């Protein structure tokens, strides 16, 4: 695992040509996760 | 330590978290090729993981970032889709869950999109799909992401493609 930026705890990836996206996001140390819902499901076909 | 408590359709918290799921699919540049093709899920259920220990690993790595960021711990909540789902709720996120060729370097990626982390739940790329069927886009089997609580602190912006 990287470290992250120098002064930072964390990386934004903002989206830049697809104006439709939604941003994502990197942490460099499991404990600033806290995997708190699972779900299942499926993907359902387009009509 | 873990145990998984199912919500019921009718919980004020299964709704919100449904809703969360359902608003964030979007379209994706590879039409469908990772995670499949599809405007919406079928929730089959939502479980509230518990535990912990590795809760309070959390919360102490949070009161940290929010003392070096003047009180603000920058929290958010996420999604993960990962071949390594059962591990992680288990024994918490770890180095064995990082994305090692991301774009922003090794690390654990969350997206605030639900259909982008679709995309990893059978791997980089999708993988080969399903493991019954062999298919990235399978309509049939069952699949599972995680709705996480993530601590940004102070971010690295980075704009991109
Ligand atoms: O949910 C994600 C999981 C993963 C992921 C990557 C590699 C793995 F080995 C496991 C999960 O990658 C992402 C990249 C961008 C946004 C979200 C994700
Ligand atoms: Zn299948």
């Amino acid at each position: 695992m990287a470290h992250s930026p120098p002064g930072h705890h964390s990386v934004t990836g903002r989206p830049s040509v697809n104006g439709l996206a939604l941003a994502e996001y990197v942490i460099y140390r499991g404990e600033q996760a806290y995997p708190e819902y699972l779900i299942t499901y499926q993907i359902m076909r387009p009509e | 330590g873990t145990i998984l408590i199912d919500l019921s359709p009718d919980d004020k918290e299964f709704q919100s978290v449904e809703e969360e799921m359902q608003s964030t699919v979007r379209e994706h540049r590879d039409g469908g090729h990772a995670g499949g093709i599809f405007n919406r899920y079928n929730i089959l259920k939502i479980q509230k993981v518990c535990n912990k220990k590795l809760w309070e690993r959390y919360t102490h790595r949070r009161k940290e970032v929010s003392e070096e960021n003047h009180n603000h711990a920058n929290e958010r909540m996420l999604f993960h889709g990962s071949p390594f789902v059962n591990a992680i709720i288990h024994k918490g996120f770890d180095e064995r869950h990082a994305y090692i060729g991301g774009m922003f370097g090794a690390g654990i990626y969350f997206a605030e999109n639900s259909s982008k982390s679709n995309q990893y739940v059978y791997g980089i790329g999708g993988g080969t799909g399903c493991p019954v069927h062999k298919d990235r886009s399978c309509y049939i089997c069952h699949r599972q992401l995680l709705f996480c609580r993530v601590t940004l602190g102070k971010s690295f912006l980075q704009f991109s493609a």
